[PDB]
DNA sequence: TCATATTATTACGCCAGACAGGG
DNA sequence: CCCTGTCTGGCGTCCTCTCACCTATGA
RNA sequence: AGAACCUUACCUGGUCUUGACAUCCACGGAAGUUUUCAGAGAUGAGAAUGUGCCUUCGGGAACCGUGAGACAGGUGCUGCAU
């Protein structure tokens, strides 16, 4: 084929087929001709080499090229490789129907059906819009349908619904490592251009929203749209393969919705009042005469299902708070009441909606599913925790740690100039010290975060654990852990250098202090480390996944 | 005091450590490195007379005839570089270089040549730089990024763990030379020394000492000691001096002077090293079993027979003692082979070599180098002496001999190009000597051992490669010519020179096509340090060390800014104080620090000499006269940061910026971000996309002045003085009399780049933000590029931001927008497209431009004129028709009409058509051509009036010491003005002078304008082949909507969800709504804490500004509002602006207080910052809340949301990753050719690559008919593909599968073998 | 325009698999 | 003849987007 | 839906011939304004004023004059070509 100009731009094996039979034509006239012996030898040994370069290109001494230095492409080059047959066209295809955009959250959703566009489903849908426009009648001809929607009248709108309805589709995100990375949803139109996708999903995916972008495929056939329902619906992947551990686990936003509405503190408003029923605790909240964390006896019904298949109620009181008779509400009838009562961070969470799918089944599993996610999104909305500068609390006992531990290696260099101790003891007491000095940091901080709030109620003073923002991002296990807190606020360890062996002088100031200039120099030591070794583990552990698919 | 675009928003600058350095022209290595490539430069060093004076004069092989050199130069280009641009001719200019061709007669070597010839002759055109560090190669506009590679110069090299899978070190040694051929030395496990010669087989290393006329004695006497048996009395002594018994077991009885030194058994210590050397031993009687394993030095004869008693390096027996003691040689050289130190490694490979002589040593080598071709005398030596020796084709440069002189602890650092025999002994000396254990090996990412390769180095290296290849020419032609009857250009041909630069500048590695979609970015990709390229690694291969910072990066490249993905660390970017070494190292600067007082002189150190020296730190607390005022200071020695004493430093940090780059010392706060997440921030800020309304960063570090000064995107203006602003075409500044040549009397005229595409389609433009009549100062800036507000840096814009989870809309790092923000249209940005059309002559006659546009009806004629081609202007969308381009015979026409493509609008802004000599009609084409052709001589006799009118005047200005006759010099009008006599006292010739001005002005204007109608009179410019050339620019007006991606510039991405009402807003209790609402999850774990400070800053900041907004709307006389400026001014602790404010006239404080009403700009420099203390004692001024935190109430709901959120504003960014150029679908449509496969991409129509892992993914389920669909009939097999589209739109779901078009394919191709693959039984 | 037919750089890192050498 | 360095081949992540550039010769 | 002249296309005489009406060049004159004798009048001969928008000055656009032709003109014929 021609490319765009006036040149033919030609493949490699013409190249490599039109070199053979000039030199056979060659070769056929010199044994016509009785050339001597040393003439039809070169002759024959070019077309031999010729029909070998042809068949393997490589192979044989250095592989011959046309357009510039680099060798042509020759038949065995068209099998093997990376870009042959099999893996380019065979094993993997481009596909029709198939569409792609860039994903964003929409959490009014329900967890068997994603937002989806409006220009992007009258595309991938024209033929079944085509044959509904032709059951009709509004048109006649295939051209007049396809007119129709270039055109985009008022009526293929209301057709592009009737198409839509129950018609699952396949989303997924490109690196596909395991199976719940495609999952069959059923659209809703989106005024829009990006793929609205139900948020608890994206943990399956690994998919954040910084930039990402999804592929939609449309099932064609019957027994495919019934395969996106029964096999590879989003309802139906609630648990992980690997194990048996729930991938609809609540992510983020909604554990801190759920940490900061089930807890306590020792005074609020309604602190000791008792309720009715978790209505009107709900009722209470609303009205502005509680607060969401206030304890309070209730009384609650717990359905326990102890017979074989029967639910048998019990009412009781409970010592509880109002958050957790509100998040009672939304708890189906078999789980005990005991599933709420305590804080509720990620592990806990997760142990809930497990106990639900190991009781009730699945479909109470998925509508439960859906209303911890409203339930956390609303009330992390009404939580306000934002994150400020005041929020990481430096520890008072910060500076005469460091100042002990300057003393320290003060003592030890004092003994390394009149040269008692050897240079590696003393590298090993430096490095013994300062991992003393930062667990102890650590500590001081820790303290001074976990229970730092001391409200009194009526009376002396009582301590409980903090509502400290970074602190309930930490204890609530949506984003944060120990080491990250410590960072912020505590003395961020000694960080190594590129040898593999460890600096002797830590990073004693954290990021709400200000690293100096030497300080961050070593931090990019430790983390250029880290980004170098992600962006080449990736190659490593796909070619693993590689070898695994194809031995099983 | 200030210039006066300093004084209209002067921002208030944190920092407290005075910088001593102002930071150097951020493009000044590709400036420098090219200035150096053309200019010219006596004494040659280096250039382009640097390859004239290398390959010239040639002489040809007696051919009695030696072409010289002279001189050259470089014409003026022919197109200047915006209708280069316009028209894709590359931005070049002619190269004329004289030569002087002299001709000898027969024998003359002193004789004086029987004819000369010369000419100024015309080689190649190379492509000169335009102002900004770019190329315009064909039409685009392109970046040669400097290369980082290996120094030439030898390197020890360990490879200590690998290899032998046994522990055992190795040693390998490269001599590296600049042009030329490789030679490397190597151990192998048996300890024997092995050369190489560019990579090739492994010869042992002393047959090139063989090489080099070195008998084996020689060779001994190089690389070993002598140790001396006497035969004597008996059992023939030894000369013992005692260092060589160090560290060894005493074998034998160690005795003299009649006293027994050291028994055997025990192990020689060193003091009875001191006991022997002050009893002064020397000779001890051996006994026989000690020589018995030595190995003789030297050759000896037996005298009487006269035969051989023993080769050198020959191991002794007893019998062997029992030869050469009888004949009569007293003396016996032995070599010392020291287990410990001095091993015998040269004598051990002199036992491999199968190799006696010079000759069979040049015969292997020639076997080694070139085989099956036969080793005769000539060809060897030839070979051999032209391996390393000759200068033309092995040449060590300058770096190569300074580094060659300094790994071997030479003494002179200048020498000769090519090596010698004494370096290669010294290397392998060296090398020796590190495998004993003195001296160590080298590293490779060590910056001293790393050089920079530039754009005139790799450019002079391409003209020198065309350049031997026309000398070749050269000497081809002058052995056949024939004399007189050729002149310089039937010998010298232009054409390979101009084929090697132009093959550098168009196609390579790093000639590359410029990100240009922001002055940031302009300016962080020309300030490029690549490790990739020709001579350098490769993305795919190399490596872990090599992607890692070493200790040497400090100062010379940024630790934060290289881009993540498959090349980290390759893509270093330079420094910003960072310059570049006369040998190409990097090379930063210091401030010298003699005593106590760290002087304020600077001086510039390279990682070869930072090492030795000690250097301080930035931030290190001096007071008022310099000494540090602790008696301790964090240091570095070399390459460890250890705290040091107070008196002891050499040199210290010149300021705190001078780690990073100039992309990461954009971001305030940076010492509190993460290094992670300040490398994201870096590289996205790289990314954004130039609003249409450009709004200076609240929170900045003051280096967003230079940033967007030096790089060349405003109009900066060249010499001082006011305005006469006519502007709508260009800024016209008067200049003063001081910066003002006397003649050429000269106003300077700005020409403004208006509404044009960029190279990634954004809008370059630029905007006067200078008025009429208005002191400019020279340095000063006129017009605001893109992305720039008043000569600062404005690449986002700056909005309330509060932190808080929203009902989820902001879930993992999704971003919630209000209505605010788009209905200001403050990021709706403009995009601009080039479309082509042409009508080439493919077949069957040339096609036709023409609106009878067929098939398709009254929906082709519209949005053109009659004659065809879009009409301009208009609001077309996508199928439109924009040219008609159509042939007859392609009832057989057809629609090649380019048309505007699927989802876009936009805006005819330009139609540009340099067309085959004929597009007309009847007459366009010569309708516009006497328009242009009256507009010429307009201008041009408006300007010559306009100097007029400025000279009239001027005339009669000087009209006063020759008639000052003001009633008497009025006579004629348009006729003459001066008419008096003068003589002598005072020159006032003045009249005389000016009126040769005017005279020469309507002389010159004339001559000017005649070229004018010539250029003007023409068909059009643009190059052959190519017929019907009709470029369309459309220009689309992209808004924000859900599914963008905006970013502030610490790294926290984010893709726009819902763009929310206005009501539905958490407003605080003032009433305004926030803008953006971010998600403070991403803070705890993303520990990028600095955008936190940003916001609390930034709040203040604009605290501060609806402060002045108060006090100057709610109108106040200007004292109140200059004592609340000098409030806001002074702030806090010790710092380095204050102001000085009551001298700014009473006026000048009220233009500023109009430009801060909007925010008061605060400069966070980079290290250096704002403390914590400060942003809140700075949220006092303001009457905000000190803990940053205001209390928000719900627009949904109208009740307070418990627990105070974080307001402020955050300078968030749009990144060019728009939503409407990702959104794709396919259901139908063309294909590939080879395979029945859909195509690729979105500009082809195409489809979802259903890859490998998802066809495993589905083989995960139990998805067997939805992976049959995805491969069979949704993809390749066209019988089913079809049978599915009438199947679907006859409603019935049911594929009718077949067999894959692809696999068929397989079988072709794998029969298309000797293979026979088959289908079998039914 | 229409047949004529191939030369002057090196700088990955294991990891199997086959091969001449020698105690 | 059983260990053995040494040499030769054969791997090295998926998906996507933007741009430019394409054999010499020749009576 | 209006013939004294005009209208008017008809008759009688007196006259004009690139023309009463247009476009085009060439080159003579700014257009126009006023007034005189002969003649039925058409026309054929005189005296007064003006030179505006712009010129590396071979000149121009409005408005008269002359010659060349290209053309104008025709209420001339065919309503049985329309």
């Amino acid at each position: 084929v021609p490319l765009d100009g006036g040149r033919f731009a030609t493949s490699d094996l013409n190249d490599l087929y039109r070199r053979v039979i000039n030199r056979n034509n060659r070769l056929k006239r010199l044994l016509d001709l009785a050339a001597p012996d040393i003439i039809v030898r070169n002759e024959k040994r070019m077309l031999q080499e010729a029909v070998d370069a042809l068949l393997d290109n490589g192979r044989r001494g250095r592989a011959i090229t046309g357009s510039n230095k680099r060798p042509l492409k020759s038949l065995a080059d068209m099998i093997k490789g990376k870009q042959g047959r099999f893996r380019q066209n065979l094993l993997g295809k481009r596909v029709d129907y198939s569409g792609r955009s860039v994903i964003t959250v929409g959490p009014y959703l329900r967890l068997h059906q994603c937002g989806l566009p409006k220009k992007m489903a009258l595309e991938l849908f024209k033929p079944f819009i085509y044959g509904k426009l032709e059951l009709r009648g509004l048109a006649t001809t295939i051209k007049a349908a396809k007119k129709m929607v270039e055109r985009e009248e008022a009526v293929v709108w209301d057709i592009l619904d009737e198409v839509i309805r129950e018609h699952p589709v396949l989303l997924n995100r490109a690196p596909t490592l395991h199976r719940l990375g495609i999952q069959a949803f059923e659209p809703v139109l989106i005024e829009g251009k990006a793929i609205q996708l139900h948020p608890l999903v994206c943990a399956a995916y690994n998919a954040d929203f910084d930039g990402d972008q999804m592929a939609v495929h449309v099932p064609l056939t019957l027994e495919a749209q019934l395969e996106a329902r029964a096999l590879m619906m989003s309802t139906n992947n609630i648990l992980s393969p690997a194990n048996g551990e729930p991938i609809i686990v609540p992510s983020q936003d909604v554990v801190l919705g759920l940490y900061y509405m089930t807890r306590d503190c020792v005074n609020a408003k309604g602190e000791g009042m008792v309720l009715t029923g978790p209505k009107e605790a709900e009722r209470l909240y609303r009205s502005g005469l509680a607060s969401l964390h206030a304890r309070v006896k209730v009384r609650i019904t717990e359905y326990e299902k102890d017979a074989n298949g029967e639910l048998v109620a019990k009412t009781s009181l409970k010592d509880t708070t109002v958050g957790r008779a509100i998040l009672w509400m939304i708890v189906p009838k078999g789980l005990p009441y005991s599933i709420v009562n305590q804080a509720l961070g990620k592990k806990a969470i997760s142990k809930m909606l497990n106990t639900c799918y190991r009781i009730l089944g699945l479909k109470p599993t998925v509508i439960f599913a859906d209303q911890i996610m409203y339930t956390g999104f609303a009330y992390a909305a009404r939580s306000g925790a934002s994150v400020g500068i005041d929020d990481m609390v430096i520890p008072e006992k910060k500076h005469e740690i460091i100042s002990e531990a300057e003393a320290e290696v003060a003592e030890i260099q004092e003994q390394f100039q009149s040269g008692l101790v050897t240079a590696g003891e003393r590298y090993n007491k430096v490095i013994d010290i300062w991992a003393a000095a930062n667990d102890r940091v650590s500590k001081a901080m820790m303290d001074n975060l976990q229970t730092e709030t001391v409200i009194n109620r009526d009376g002396q003073e009582e301590k409980q654990v903090s509502f400290n923002s970074i602190y309930m991002m930490a204890d609530s296990g949506a984003r944060g852990s120990a080491a990250q807190i410590r960072q912020l606020a505590g003395m961020r360890g000694l960080m190594a250098k590129p040898d593999g062996s460890i600096i002797e002088t830590p990073i004693t100031a954290n990021f709400r202090e200000g690293l100096n200039v030497l300080q961050y120099f070593i931090s990019t030591h430790g983390a250029r480390k880290g980004l170098a070794d992600t962006a080449l583990k990736t190659a490593n552990s796909g070619y693993l996944t590689r070898r695994l698919v194809d031995v099983a | 005091v200030y210039s006066y675009t300093e004084k209209k928003r002067i921002r208030k600058d944190f920092g407290k450590r005075p910088q001593v350095l102002d930071v150097p022209y951020l493009l000044s290595i590709q400036l420098d490195s090219f200035q150096k490539f053309i200019e010219q430069d006596p004494e040659g060093q280096y250039g382009l007379e640097a390859a004239f004076r290398s390959v010239f004069p040639i002489q040809s092989y007696s051919g009695n005839s030696e072409l010289q050199y002279v001189s050259y130069r470089l014409g003026e280009p022919v197109f200047d570089v915006q209708e280069c641009q316009i028209r894709g001719v590359t931005y070049s200019a002619p190269l004329r270089v004289k030569l002087r061709l002299v001709i000898y007669e027969r024998e003359a070597p002193e004789g004086t040549v029987k004819d000369i010839k010369e000419q100024e002759v015309y080689m190649g055109e190379i492509p000169l730089m335009t102002d900004n560090g770019t190329f315009v190669i064909n039409g685009t506009e392109r970046v040669i990024v400097s290369q980082l590679h290996r120094s030439p110069g030898v390197f020890f090299d360990s490879d200590k763990g690998k290899t032998h899978s046994s522990g055992k070190v190795l040693y390998n040694a490269r001599i590296i030379p600049y042009r030329g051929s490789w030679l490397d030395f190597e151990f192998d496990p048996k300890d024997n020394l092995f050369v190489r010669i560019d990579r090739r087989r492994k010869l042992p290393a002393t047959i090139i000492l063989r090489a080099l006329n070195y008998t084996t004695e020689q060779i001994l006497d190089l690389f070993f000691e002598k140790v001396i048996f006497e035969i004597r009395d008996n059992k023939l002594q030894m000369e013992l001096v005692p260092e060589r018994l160090r560290g060894e077991t005493a074998s034998f009885d160690i005795e003299a002077n009649g006293k027994v030194y050291v028994e055997k058994g025990r192990r020689i210590t060193a003091r009875h090293i001191r006991q022997l050397e002050k009893d002064d031993v020397k000779l001890i009687e051996v006994p026989v079993e000690y020589i018995a394993g030595k190995v003789v030095a030297k050759d000896y004869i037996d005298e009487s027979t006269g035969e051989l008693i023993c080769a050198a390096n020959m191991e002794l027996s007893l019998d062997l003692l029992a030869k050469l003691s009888q004949s009569g040689h007293k003396r016996i050289e032995t070599l010392f082979t020291n287990d410990l130190d001095h091993g015998p490694y040269i004598s051990e490979t002199l036992r491999v070599d199968p190799t006696n002589d010079r000759l069979s040593a040049l015969v292997e080598i020639y076997r080694m180098m070139r085989p099956g071709e036969p080793p005769t005398r000539e060809a060897a030596e030839s070979l051999f002496e032209n391996l390393f020796f000759s200068e033309d084709r092995y040449d060590l440069s300058a770096v190569g001999r300074m580094k060659f002189n300094r790994s071997l602890l030479r003494e002179e650092i200048e020498g000769s190009g090519i090596l010698s025999k004494d370096d290669i002994i010294d290397v392998m000396k060296k090398l020796i000597d590190i495998r004993n254990g003195k001296g160590e090996v080298d590293d490779i990412d060590h910056l001293g051992n790393r050089r920079i390769r530039s754009v005139g180095e790799m450019a002079e290296n391409q003209f020198r490669v065309g350049l031997v290849r026309v000398e070749r020419a050269v000497k081809e032609r002058l052995s056949l010519g024939d004399l007189d009857t050729l002149m310089p250009q039937d010998m010298i041909n232009a054409k390979p020179i101009s084929a090697a630069v132009k093959e550098f500048f168009g196609s390579s590695q790093l000639s590359q096509f410029m990100d240009q979609n922001n002055p940031l970015s302009e300016i962080t990709h020309k300030r490029r340090i690549s490790a990739l390229g020709p001579g350098g690694l490769t993305r795919e291969r190399a490596g872990f060390e090599v992607r890692d910072v070493h200790p040497t990066h400090y100062g010379r490249v940024c630790p934060i800014e290289t881009p993540e993905g498959p090349n980290i660390g390759l893509i270093n970017s330079l420094s910003v104080y960072a310059q570049t070494n006369e040998y190409g190292f990097l090379e930063t600067p210091y401030r010298k620090v003699t005593d106590g007082v760290v002087t304020d002189e600077i001086h510039y150190l390279s990682a070869i000499e930072e090492g030795n020296y000690v250097i301080a730190q930035a931030n290190s607390n001096l007071d008022e006269e310099g000494h540090f005022v602790e008696d301790l200071v964090t240091c570095r020695s070399k390459g460890e940061s250890s705290l040091f004493s107070r008196d002891q430093v050499d040199y210290m940090d010149v300021s705190t910026q001078q780690v990073v780059s100039v992309g990461a010392s954009l971001i305030p706060f940076l010492e509190h971000d993460d290094a992670n997440r300040a490398l994201m921030g870096a590289n996205m800020q790289r990314q954004a996309v130039p609003t249409l309304r450009a709004d200076k960063p609240l929170v900045g570090t003051g280096m967003e002045r230079a940033v967007a000064v030096d790089s060349g995107v405003t109009a900066v203006a060249k010499r001082g003085g006011v305005v006469q602003y006519v502007d709508a075409s260009r800024i016209v500044i008067k200049v003063n009399e001081d910066e003002m040549y006397p003649g050429e009397a000269g106003i300077d005229i700005y020409n403004l780049t208006k509404y044009t595409r960029s190279n990634q389609n954004t809008c370059i433009n630029q905007m006067p933000c200078v008025s009429l009549g208005e002191p400019v100062e020279r340095g000063d800036v006129l017009a605001d590029g893109p992305s720039t507000d008043l000569g600062e840096l404005a690449l986002g814009q700056n909005m309330r931001v509060a932190f808080m989870p929203w009902n989820g809309y902001n879930f993992e790092d999704s971003i919630l927008v209000s209505e605010r923000v788009v209905q200001e249209d403050r990021f709706t940005t403009i995009h601009i497209q080039e479309l082509a059309c042409v009508s080439r002559d493919t077949k069957l006659g040339p096609e036709e431009i023409t609106a009878d546009i067929p098939n398709v009806g009254e929906a082709a004629l519209s949005k053109l004129d009659e004659s065809g081609i879009v009409y301009i202007g208009a609001e077309v969308t996508g199928g439109d028709i924009l040219v008609g381009k159509v042939t007859p015979k392609g009832s057989d026409v057809k629609d090649s009409s380019l048309r505007v493509p699927n989802g876009v609008s936009g805006t005819v802004i330009d139609v540009q058509v340099f067309t085959r000599d004929g597009v007309e009609k009847d007459k366009r084409a010569l309708e516009i051509e006497e328009m242009q052709l009256k507009q010429a001589k307009k201008d041009l006799s408006e300007e010559l009036q306009i100097l007029e009118a400025g000279l009239f005047s001027r005339i009669r200005a000087v009209l006063v010491a020759g008639g000052v006759e003001a009633e008497k010099l009025d006579k004629l009008p348009r006729d003459r003005w001066l008419e008096l006599g003068l003589t002598d006292e005072e020159k006032q010739n003045q009249l005389e002078q000016l009126a040769e001005q005017y005279d020469e002005l309507k002389h010159e204007f004339e001559k000017k304008l005649e070229a004018k109608r010539r250029k003007i009179t023409q068909g059009d410019d643009l190059a052959p082949g190519v017929l019907k050339i009709v470029k369309v620019y459309l220009a689309v007006k992209r808004r924000i909507q859900p599914g963008d991606k905006m970013a502030g510039r610490h790294g926290n991405k984010g893709v726009i969800s819902k763009i929310n009402p206005i009501e539905d807003m958490p407003y605080d209790e003032n009433g305004t709504p926030v803008d953006i609402v971010l998600n403070p999850l991403g803070v705890p774990s993303r520990m990028n804490i600095g955008q936190i400070l940003e916001t609390h800053l930034g709040m203040a900041a604009k605290g501060i500004g609806d402060k002045i907004n108060a006090m100057l709307k709610q109108q106040q006389e200007v004292a109140k509002l200059r004592e609340f400026i000098q409030r806001a001014y002074d702030l806090g602790a010790d710092v380095r602006q204050k102001v000085d404010l009551s001298t700014f006239s009473d006026e000048e404080v009220m233009r500023l207080a109009e430009n801060l009403r909007k925010g008061m700009p605060i400069a966070t420099p980079v290290f250096d910052g704002a403390k914590e203390a400060e942003i809140k004692e700075l949220l006092k001024l303001g009457d905000l809340p000190t803990s940053g935190q205001i209390r928000l109430y719900d627009g949904r709901t109208g009740e307070q949301f418990e627990r105070p959120v974080t307001v402020g504003y955050m300078y968030m960014l749009k990144l060019n990753h728009l939503v409407d150029d990702k959104m794709h679908a396919r259901s139908t449509g063309s294909y590939s050719l080879v395979t029945q496969q859909p195509l690729g991409g979105k500009a082809q129509f195409g489809g979802q690559r259903f890859g490998e892992m998802e066809v495993w993914a589905l083989e995960a389920y139990g998805a067997a008919y939805t992976l049959q669909e995805m491969l069979t009939v949704k993809s390749d097999d066209v019988n089913g593909r079809t049978k599915m589209y009438k199947n679907i739109v006859d409603g019935n779901h049911q594929m009718e599968p077949g067999m894959p078009e692809s696999f068929n394919v397989l079988l072709k191709e794998i029969r298309s073998l000797g293979i026979n693959i088959e289908l079998e039984d039914e």
